[PDB]
């Protein structure tokens, strides 16, 4: 018959630390087997002080963010205030449960700043489930990504280590590993990586260029 | 673009009176004369039906109008009225047909009539009609002879007279009226009450005359009514 | 079933077969395929008959009050349009291939076909249903540009002679129609007026 | 099958101035049995009786929904209902619910007010109504109540022959089927009284 | 089922057969399926019987409630298109196959409507179960402009053919001949089948049932 | 002509004399706003609506009074302003329905038919009142020539050779019926056009005025498009020269 | 008679400026905006003293960060406020943070002008709402103090009083706020301006009296402690 | 539209210094059987923007039916504004999405070709709601051959010419008329500048079949 | 005085009374004014205050990046067409992902205030606004009315005593053109200094100003960000 939905790979990762918070993908678009575009970057700024990322069905990541800026101006004027990370997160839940029994096949990570200036990553499901945590990796290589945030960050299943709190500089070296891992072994990644960085002073964008195959 | 009312037309007044039905009342008073009579063997309906002008084709439009295939109506009054309940008649003796089976009584079609002529009396933005009504039937081995006015009442006659000197007909009749009358004898009878309010000497294109039997109803032709016009049959 | 349709200098020439069938048996073998909508609009009915039947009668109804209005003579482009506009928003629906082909004062003989998807297209002639499939390769070899009214009755008798041998969907007899600025003219060629071709024998 | 699933049988039958109307009594979920006395034929209006089989729930809900229909028209009308009428006011009740029908088969059997006259009928599950001179069968056994009734039957029959032939052609019949049966209740219409028989019949 | 419609010289003879079957079985040996629709338009009908009746009905219910509003006889075409224009909108979900024909001021029409709504317009038509057997016959014997006699003799042995080989076909042929001044609704024409009368009488002697319990009520 | 105590209210209300007052205060109504010309000529249709300059403040080519109801149908209103631009959204989208349903242009015939019919419909109900504006409407084609039409707040349709509404239209017809526009070529008219605009404007009566002309004719290939400023300034001399 | 929605030769609805009339009916309300808090104050006003002075509320939380107190028809303010109170946890639902008071207010006011009879739902307003609204709480910008009408202009303000003896109260409010005053000043200052507009005299069971402050919630002054600030006459 | 009828096969798509050059092939295919052999796949849109189809034919007469109207519509007012080749696309992304939310989907794949303000745009449009900005684009079978040949010479040489633009095509045109059993060998050549929009009548790719004998 | 009760009944005159008494709601509320430059288009509005303890009205509302308006007459029903205003350009930015132009916003605000005005029971919105925005076109001064006729202006000022204000944007029309961004928003604030009377004049608490252009998007000043348009003022005539 006809179906509505289709895979179109990508993955994307974010690390909150104390006073920032990265956000980044690859540009890699492909179907089945052929690559549609080798630029086209999952990371997208909504505010000064909120990164949002889409993985999944394309199709879902385009409309959906559309969505999410025309509600952006709808908060703006009716409170008169820039909506909060913590707001947004809260606000995506509904609009992905709003759409329960036609879900959108889209994996979204929050990434930036909350009402403190700390790090905040927020992690989200196709239908509407989400929580704050310190690191989360989502997409197509997801799988390759967290077991090695786990232990960097996480800092688990080793006995004597001093629990060294996050740094901007080790996170973005951190990042970079990880991609080149993950675009050897999967192949919906690769192309080149965008890195959003999310600080008190603004939003800083940083392209590195991946495996092309 | 339309919108349409939801309030009543028809309100009760002071004295406690409809005050648009007895207007309406007044409307069928003024019309043209129309008799009814029962004769046991069958019903007669006729009417006058004055075209004036002589350029009218006579032949055209018919006051005398059946509904089914033993029931037919005669009216006083206005004209474009009287057509939609004609319609609304024969729409109600055929959704009868169709889930009975049975040709619809014709004591049971008037009381669907009546109460359409009720509706138009208490629906929003709406007048009555201005239109009384004479339903002819036979069934169940019996003639029927009914009334139903623009409030939406019914009466069941013997003889009646409607349209303008209908109280002048009325008096006439309950002389002229006996029991076990033949149908024959009731044309007679009904087109002569009608001569009691004419004045312009009858011809078989002045009146209307419809008759109803055990063989069902139908529209009596010219040449029936040339017979039984020239004062005796 | 076989629908025909070419294009002439002064009009158009029509041609349909009379074979309708459900499943193997022949309902109708003298089935009238040919369908006026106006004075000088015509069009040919393939697939369903349920569906060819309803939608012919509905823009003749469309196309008739549409005449009235404007009081001018109906184009074909309009006659066509008005099948366009109901086999593409029911496409799931009906089941219909309509090839509309008439004659307009303004532009004269003209040949429209719409298919199953609802698209339509100008042609010089253009051939639908179950046997045009095997009359492919005859009418783009035989085709010839500016033949004549005489010519291409002879180019649609002889196409359709050919579809209604092989295809077991396609038979009964063929009917031509013939519009131009004089008026409508139609020819039934019956058994054995049908033009033989040679049957391969040892 | 729906209509085997709760099982039952209705039968009438014609005589020369009166008609029998006969219904086995169990009342059972596919296979085990519910219930020894359950109502199969109701009354219409003294002189006219109404038999349902199928389905349990549309036995009760047509017969409900018809008893709805038919005083509102004894009230409008002056008159008792007409057997003719009663067919036609099932047969429009059943097509109604054309895309999504009542799961049962009515069989009407009364004679016909002031004209003394016999009627049977039997219908659809969607409402088409048939008439016969002498029998008419619904239910589970149909081509069983057909075998018995095609060889007992006869033209002009008084009510107590017309009796022991539908009593007779109920019986063998039922005890044939494994879903019907647990007794066999026949109304016997005169135009003086109305007799009710409960027949001795096998509980298995 | 076999119903079928032929046009002769004068009028039209309609064809058709008594049998219902439920499933594989009979349920009515004698059953009418020649329709009234108007006093000059008759209608046979195959398929399901409920839609064929309800159909029909409603149809004849149309049209006297349009001659009446007229003042005039309706037309065969009048009855062709209600029926098309009603099948087609229920996309075949209402399976009334109809043989229709009638007599106009035109003159005869014979229509075949199929349950989806396509119509067929035919001096000869044949629809049902045994239409196939009925068809053959009149491919083999029929001739433009025939005699009423002879083509009621055309019709009654299209029918007969359905009845003997067809198994959803039997029992007795009905016919309805229709023309401009004469409208012959010939109900038993032929009776080709019979029951072999019981010589063994079956009949229950008075008081071989067994009874538990009696009541009985009075009446007026 | 006089009785308003009722039957002047609502538009679905006969008088004695029977006639519909609601509708004949809406043409009171485009007898006041002042006068729009457009006439006929033999390859093509010419506008001209005298535009009353309010306020200085407005900037130059506010307050259109021509409009484009199709790529080769022009539009000249009179009257309230307000439904004018209504009554061209309608005509807009009544040209967009013909196109998307046969294909081709749609001709103004029929154009202004349908849109006239759209008219009446305020004139008949209490719910709705009838619009105080009056419309023309004008095209060429290649087989439909050219064509000029005009509809009135009752909703009636006219073709026209010269045509004009407004404050004084009376004053106007006598000036076109002296022009020779059948014989006359679009590019001569546009001349003639703006003479007669100046004529008509009330110098002492009324304020400043601004000209707005347009084409739709053989030199524009059948679009209507707004008169270009080296023609309209020819058209200002010519008719500031002979105002003497 | 008119319509709802007719327009006067002044420039302004007939409707609204009755509603304006209503209020001036009801009881008097001083509202008070100070940095340490906002105050509310009202009059209760007991026509009998069988009736319970503790059902009389015309002080009502919306959230625990804001008060509302409400002048004129009661009946149609407890409408109103439930209106507000589930805008609030509608907002919290979706963004899971609190509203400020200028957005609450601005919430209530687009029900201002929601009344008419044609182009409208079956279960749609025929009136204005006769009611004066004060919106104290306290958000991200501090304590806050708003006013609304039945025409739907909502505005800032530091001291407010709407009711029957407004205009009197508000010239005294004039005399005594500045920006610089205390919560327990402003409370002290409100319960002198209503004793002097009031019929009887002030007293515990007679008035009412609620706190806004970013420190603690919400809260509704009891009888007893109400006596520490009706002391001081 | 569940199942396409009458469909078009590949859709070219490259943009070079000044302009971009859309290609299409004038074939209709009923299935296996190439019916209509002369029909445009590819339209002007306005003045500095065109598209081109693949998919379902019917389904594309309805977007020439919309978008025609939506630039008439605009070209009324004469206010200075409008479409945009983005804004052309971005329209185009968000009906093509909304009909496949809706379970109803237009059987069609976009190429969108602009040249505004001195840029030029290349846009891509899928049947569920993809869309992405590309340097070089191929539809359909053109997407597994003819676009590796688009994305080599554009690795060696990002800006081209207009005449290096045109020969690239006719190259990638040929490979598919070998290799794509549903195209044929007559396609339109659409060219979007500073100028206008402009679209050449039949051209046919010269062939070659020496290999026909090389087998032994 | 029988006329002036609905939309729907039009006068012997040729007029329609509620519309008219629609256009008095506008001179009720206070003046505001709003100019154009060749890049800038900016709005300065007075604020009213129903006691002197209360805070002032706003006067301006945002709309989208490029469009804002500031309203005068019934605030209910300038919120609600703002509403409609910030809707629709929110559906053109969804749709083509490109700035709505103000051409056809104004002319879409003259379609839905049209439909009231016709229908029997709906009312005119009581309510005039000056539209602020930037385009491809320039900067855009923008009057629509009770009455859905709109009005496209080099520099106008409406409300309560607009007169004194509309005399002296005539006086220097010539020169706004080329004014510069600063000198621009000085000539919009001496315009409405003029409809006050004599002994009172602006204040950082009863003046806002809209500005919207090539270089910014719309931004609202309030009462310290109105400082230092306040700061080198030219001070009130005699």
């Amino acid at each position: 018959r006809f179906s509505p939905y289709a895979f179109n790979g990508g993955t994307v990762l974010a690390i909150a630390g104390e006073d920032f918070s990265i956000v980044a993908s690859d540009t890699r678009l492909s179907e089945g087997f052929s690559i549609h575009t080798r630029d086209s970057p999952k990371c997208y700024k909504l505010t000064d002080k909120t990164v949002i990322g889409c993985s999944g069905f394309h199709g879902d990541c385009l409309t959906l963010t559309k969505i999410i800026e025309a509600r952006l101006k709808m908060y703006k004027h009716s409170n008169n205030k820039a909506m909060t990370t913590g707001a947004i997160a809260a606000m995506l839940s509904t609009i992905l449960y709003s759409r329960r029994f036609f879900p959108y096949y889209v994996y979204n990570i929050i990434g930036g700043l909350d009402e403190e200036g700390k790090g905040a990553v927020y992690s989200f499901d196709p239908v509407g489930s989400y929580q704050r945590d310190s690191f989360k990796a989502g997409g197509s290589a997801s799988a390759m990504l967290q077991p090695l945030l786990d232990n960097q960050v996480g800092f688990k299943n080793m006995q004597n280590v001093e629990h060294v709190p996050l740094t901007l500089d080790r996170a973005m070296r951190l990042v970079k590993d990880v991609f080149i891992s993950a675009a050897e072994r999967d192949v919906y990644t690769g192309d080149a990586l965008r890195i959003c960085i999310v600080t008190k002073e603004g939003i800083r964008e940083e392209t590195v260029p991946l495996r092309k195959d | 673009a339309k919108r349409g009312y939801s309030f009543s037309l028809t309100t009760f007044s002071p004295s406690g009176k409809l005050v648009q039905i007895e207007y309406a009342l007044a409307a069928v008073a003024g019309g043209a004369p129309s008799v009814g009579i029962k004769a046991a063997n069958g019903v007669v309906l006729a009417t006058e039906k004055k075209q004036k002008s002589i350029l009218y084709d006579e032949r055209s439009v018919h006051k005398v109008e059946p509904i089914t295939k033993h029931i037919g109506l005669v009216y006083s009054g206005m004209g474009p009225d009287y057509r939609v309940l004609v319609h609304r008649a024969r729409k109600l003796a055929q959704q009868y047909y169709l889930v009975y089976q049975e040709p619809i009584p014709t004591a049971q079609l008037v009381q669907r009539v009546a109460s359409v002529m009720q509706e138009y009396t208490q629906s929003g933005g709406v007048r009555p009609f201005g239109v009384s009504l004479l339903i002819c039937g036979w069934n169940e081995g019996r003639p029927y002879l009914f009334q139903s006015d623009p409030s939406g009442a019914y009466f069941a006659w013997k003889a009646t007279a409607m349209g303008k000197n209908y109280v002048n007909g009325k008096t006439f009749l309950e002389k002229r009226y006996n029991e076990d009358l033949e149908l024959e004898d009731a044309i007679h009878t009904a087109i002569l009450t009608l001569k009691e309010s004419f004045e312009g000497q009858m011809t078989e294109d002045n009146i209307e005359v419809g008759i109803c039997n055990e063989a069902g109803f139908r529209r009596l032709t010219p040449t029936e009514v040339r017979d039984y016009l020239a004062a005796i049959a | 079933t076989t629908i025909m349709a070419v294009q002439f200098n002064g009009g158009v020439v029509l041609g349909a077969d009379s074979r309708t069938t459900t499943g193997s048996y022949i309902a109708n073998r003298v089935t009238d395929k040919l369908t006026p909508i106006h004075d000088h609009i015509f069009c040919c009915r393939s697939g369903s008959a349920a569906d060819t039947q309803a939608v012919a009668d509905a823009v003749t109804y469309q196309l008739g009050f549409h005449s009235i209005e404007l009081n001018e003579p109906p184009l074909v482009h309009t006659a066509a349009s008005l099948f366009k506009e109901m086999c593409y928003r029911y496409r799931e629906d009906l089941m219909a291939g309509i090839i509309i082909a008439g004659w307009d004062p303004q532009e004269g003989g003209q040949v429209y076909s719409v298919p199953m998807g609802g698209m339509m297209v100008r042609q010089s002639f253009a051939i639908g249903g179950s046997g045009s499939s095997y009359i492919y390769g005859y009418v783009d070899a035989t085709y010839r540009e500016g033949m004549t009214k005489d010519e291409c009755l002879q180019f649609t008798a002889n196409a359709l002679a050919l579809a209604m041998e092989r295809d077991g969907s396609s038979g009964g007899v063929i009917r031509l129609a013939a519009i131009q600025e004089s008026g409508v003219e139609r020819q039934v060629l019956l058994g054995d007026q049908i033009p033989k071709f040679t049957i391969a024998t040892l | 099958s729906i209509m085997s699933y709760n099982g039952g049988a209705v039968m009438a039958m014609k005589g020369k101035n009166c008609v029998a109307i006969a219904a086995d009594r169990r009342f059972g979920i596919q296979a085990q049995m519910v219930t020894t006395d359950f109502q199969k034929i109701f009354p219409m209006g003294d002189r006219l009786y109404i038999g349902l089989a199928g389905l349990a729930t549309d036995v009760q809900t047509v017969a409900q929904r018809l008893k709805f229909r038919l005083n509102l028209y004894e009230l409008k009308e002056g008159r008792q209902i007409k057997p003719y009428t009663l067919m036609s006011m099932v047969a429009n009740l059943l097509y109604e619910k054309r895309f999504g029908p009542y799961y049962t088969e009515p069989v009407i059997a009364g004679l016909d007010p002031k004209t003394f006259k016999p009627f049977i009928c039997s219908l659809d599950l969607i409402g088409c109504p048939m008439v016969t001179d002498d029998f008419v069968v619904s239910g589970t056994c149909s081509e069983q109540m057909y075998g018995m009734c095609e060889s007992l039957w006869e033209p002009n029959m008084d009510p107590e022959h017309l009796f022991e032939t539908i009593s007779q052609a109920m019986l063998n019949a039922v005890d044939r089927d494994a879903v019907s049966g647990m007794g066999v209740i026949v109304h016997v219409i005169e135009k003086d009284k109305i007799t009710t028989r409960t027949l001795k019949a096998r509980m298995d | 089922t076999t119903i079928a419609g032929v046009v002769y010289k004068d009028g039209i003879v309609l064809g058709a057969d008594t049998r219902a079957t439920e499933g594989m079985v009979v349920a009515d040996k004698n059953c009418s399926k020649i329709h009234f629709i108007s006093p000059n338009i008759y209608c046979c009908g195959a398929g399901t019987a409920a839609d064929t009746d309800m159909t029909t009905q409603l149809i004849s219910s149309n049209l006297e409630l349009h001659s009446l509003t007229t003042g005039r006889l309706p037309r065969v075409v009048t009855a062709n298109r209600m029926l098309k224009q009603m099948l087609f909108r229920y996309q075949g979900y209402i399976g009334a196959a109809l043989v229709l024909g009638g007599v106009d001021v035109t003159g005869p029409h014979l229509y075949s409507i199929y349950p989806h709504g396509s119509t067929d317009k035919l001096p000869y038509v044949t629809m049902g179960s045994g239409s196939l057997a009925a068809m053959a016959v009149f491919e083999d014997k029929f001739r433009p402009d025939m005699e009423e006699e002879e083509a009621k003799k055309l019709v009654s042995e299209a029918i007969a053919a359905g009845i003997f080989n067809d198994l959803g076909s039997g029992s007795n042929i009905d016919l309805c001949v229709i023309s401009k001044s004469k409208l012959d609704f010939l109900r038993p024409f032929s009776v080709p089948n019979k029951k072999g009368t019981r010589l063994g009488r079956y009949r229950c002697e008075k008081g071989t049932t067994a009874v538990l319990t009696e009541k009985v009520t009075p009446l007026e | 002509s006089s009785i308003g105590t009722g039957y002047d209210l609502s538009a679905s209300t006969f008088s004695p004399d029977g006639r519909v007052f609601q509708v004949e205060y809406a043409m009171k109504a485009v007898e006041n706003s002042s006068t729009a010309i457009g006439i006929r000529c033999k390859d093509g249709v010419v506008f001209g609506v005298e535009k009353l300059v309010l306020s200085k403040l407005y900037e130059e080519g506010s307050n259109k009074r021509l409009f484009n109801v199709d790529r080769h149908v022009g539009m000249a209103v009179a009257g309230l302003l307000a439904d004018a631009r209504s009554l061209a959204d309608i005509a807009r989208e009544e040209a967009s329905n013909f196109r998307s349903n046969f294909g081709y242009n749609i001709p103004l015939k029929h154009l202004a038919d349908r849109v006239a019919m759209y008219v009446h419909a305020y004139t008949l109900y209490s719910a709705v009142r009838p619009f105080g504006c009056s419309f023309m409407l004008g095209s060429y084609s290649a087989n439909d020539g050219a064509q000029l039409y005009m509809i009135d707040p009752s909703g009636v349709s006219y073709g026209y050779w010269g045509c004009a509404i407004g404050k004084a239209r009376q004053a106007a017809k006598t000036e076109i019926e002296k022009l020779q526009m059948k014989e006359m070529t679009c590019r001569d008219v546009v001349k003639e056009v703006a003479k007669i605009i100046y004529i008509v404007h009330d110098e002492v009566k009324d304020k400043a005025f601004e000209l707005e002309l347009s084409w739709v004719g053989e030199l524009t290939k059948g679009r209507h498009e707004i008169v270009p400023k080296d023609i309209r300034e020819e058209a200002e001399k010519y008719a500031k020269e002979s105002l003497k | 008679d008119r319509g709802v929605n007719t327009f006067s030769p002044e420039g302004r609805l007939f409707q609204v400026e009755y509603a304006i009339e209503a209020i001036k009916l009801g009881s008097t309300a001083i509202g008070i905006q100070t940095s340490e808090g906002v105050c509310l104050a009202v009059e209760k006003r007991i026509t009998s003293p069988l009736m319970e002075p503790s059902s009389i509320e015309k002080i009502v939380e919306i959230d625990a960060h804001i008060g509302c107190a409400m002048s004129g028809l009661i009946a149609d303010a407890k409408t109103l406020i439930d209106k507000a109170r589930v805008e609030t946890q509608n907002h919290w639902f979706t963004y899971n943070e609190t509203m400020t008071v200028e957005s609450v207010t601005q919430a209530v006011s687009n029900l201002a002008l929601q009344f008419g009879e044609e182009d409208a739902d079956p279960g749609a307003m025929s009136r204005p709402f006769g009611v004066a609204l004060l919106f104290g709480g306290v958000d991200e910008k501090g304590p806050q103090l708003f006013h609304m009408d039945p025409s739907g202009t909502f505005v800032q303000c530091d001291a407010r009083a709407i009711g029957s003896a407004s205009e009197g109260a508000q010239s005294s409010l004039q005399e005594v706020y500045h920006k610089s005053m205390t919560l327990k000043e402003a409370i002290k200052s409100s319960l002198i301006i209503l004793k002097q507009v009031m019929e009887e005299k002030l007293n515990a069971t007679n008035i009412e009296l609620a706190t806004v402050q970013p420190g603690q919630n919400f809260h509704m002054f009891t009888k007893e402690e109400l006596e520490e600030v009706i002391k001081d006459i | 539209t569940q199942n396409p009828m009458v469909t078009g096969t590949s859709v070219l798509g490259v943009k070079f210094d000044g302009g971009v050059v859309i290609a299409a092939d004038m074939l209709g295919s009923y299935g296996s059987l190439a019916r209509f052999r002369n029909i445009s796949r590819i339209m002007r849109v306005n003045d500095s923007t065109m598209l081109g189809a693949s998919g379902d034919y019917a389904d594309f007469q309805y977007l020439k039916q919309v978008l025609g109207q939506m630039v008439i519509d605009e070209e009324l007012l004469g206010d200075g504004h409008s479409y945009s080749p983005r804004a052309i696309h971005s329209w185009l992304t968000r009906a093509m999405y909304s009909r496949r939310s809706k379970m109803n989907p237009l059987w069609n794949t976009m190429v969108i070709g602009g040249y505004a303000d001195g840029e030029s745009f290349l846009g891509y449009v899928d049947m569920l709601g993809v869309a992405y900005e590309a340097p070089s684009l191929a539809t359909g079978y053109g997407a597994y051959l003819a676009q590796p040949l688009l994305r080599e010479v554009l690795e060696k040489q990002p800006v081209l010419s207009q005449t290096e633009a045109r020969e690239l095509v006719e190259r990638c045109m040929r490979v598919l008329y070998y290799r794509d059993a549903r195209s044929y060998n007559r396609f339109q050549i659409a060219t979007v500048t500073e100028k206008g929009v402009e679209i050449e009548g039949p051209l046919s790719a010269q062939t070659n079949w020496d290999i026909a004998h090389m087998i032994s | 005085n029988q006329y002036d009760n609905d939309v729907t009944v039009w006068s012997p005159q040729g007029r329609i009374h509620q519309i008219e008494y629609a256009m008095e709601a506008v001179k009720q509320g206070s003046a505001t004014v709003g100019l154009k430059s060749k890049t800038h288009a900016v709005l300065v509005a007075l604020k009213r205050a129903q006691s002197e303890l209360a805070a002032h009205q706003k006067k301006i509302l945002h709309v989208d990046n490029h469009i804002g308006i500031s309203i005068a007459g019934l605030t209910a029903d300038a919120r609600l067409l703002c509403n409609f205003m910030r809707q629709e350009c929110l559906d053109s930015r969804f749709v083509f992902d490109r700035p709505l132009p103000v051409s056809r916003l104004v002319s879409l605000i003259g379609s839905k205030t049209q439909i009231p005005t016709q229908r029997y029971g709906r009312r005119p919105y009581g309510v005039g606004l000056l539209i602020a925005g930037y385009d491809d076109m320039g900067p855009h001064i923008f009057q629509t009315c009770p009455s859905a006729n709109y009005f496209d202006c080099r520099a106008m000022s409406i409300g309560a005593r607009s007169q004194s204000a509309r005399t002296y944007l005539e006086r220097h029309m010539s020169e706004f053109m080329e004014c510069n961004l600063d000198e621009l928003v000085k000539h919009g604030l001496r315009a409405l200094r003029e409809t006050l009377p004599a002994e009172q004049d602006l204040t950082t608490k009863n003046v806002s100003i809209g500005i919207v252009g090539k270089d910014l998007e719309f931004t609202i000043y309030d009462d310290d960000d109105v400082s230092p348009f306040l700061d080198g003022l030219e001070e009130r005539p005699q």
